[PDB]
C-alpha cells in the first residue's frame, strides 16, 4: 500500500507498524497497530467520499 | 438528486490511539499494607497464643488434681 499503490491507498495517510524480533509478539502488536491504522483509514475514507457513479 | 453523502461539516473526529489508565498505588504503598498486616497478624496471634497456653495450663492443673481417685 506504500511501494505500488492501488487505487485510492496514495491518498490516504496512514502508518505501517515494523516488528524488532521477529517472534509471534511482535506480530500480533503489528497486527493490533494495523486495525488502529485501519480504524484511521476508514474515518479518512468516511470524511472524503465524492459524489458520482459507481 | 439524493445519494450517500456525509453531512456538510463532516464526521466528527474519531480516536484511534492506544489510551491505557495506569492506576493503582505505588508499590512502597501496597508493600507498607502488606508488613502492617503482617504486623498486626502477628501480635493478635502472640495474644491468643499466650491466653491458649494459660487455658491449657489451667486444665493440666485440673487433671493433675483429678489424677489420684481415678
Amino acid at each position: 500500500r506504500k511501494t505500488q499503490p492501488y487505487d485510492v491507498y496514495d491518498q490516504v495517510e496512514f502508518d505501517v507498524p515494523i516488528g524488532s524480533r521477529g517472534d509471534c509478539y511482535d506480530r500480533y502488536l503489528c497486527r493490533v497497530e494495523e486495525m488502529r491504522q485501519s480504524i484511521r483509514i476508514i474515518s479518512q475514507c468516511l470524511n472524503k467520499m465524492p459524489p458520482g457513479e459507481i | 438528486v439524493k445519494q450517500d453523502m456525509p453531512p456538510v461539516g463532516g464526521y466528527g473526529p474519531i480516536d484511534y490511539k492506544r489510551n491505557l489508565p495506569r492506576r493503582g498505588l505505588s508499590g512502597y504503598s501496597m508493600f507498607a499494607v502488606g508488613i502492617g498486616a503482617l504486623l498486626f497478624g502477628y501480635w493478635s496471634m502472640m495474644r491468643w497464643n499466650r491466653e491458649r497456653r494459660r487455658l491449657q495450663i489451667e486444665d493440666f492443673e485440673a487433671r493433675i488434681a483429678l489424677m489420684p481417685l481415678l
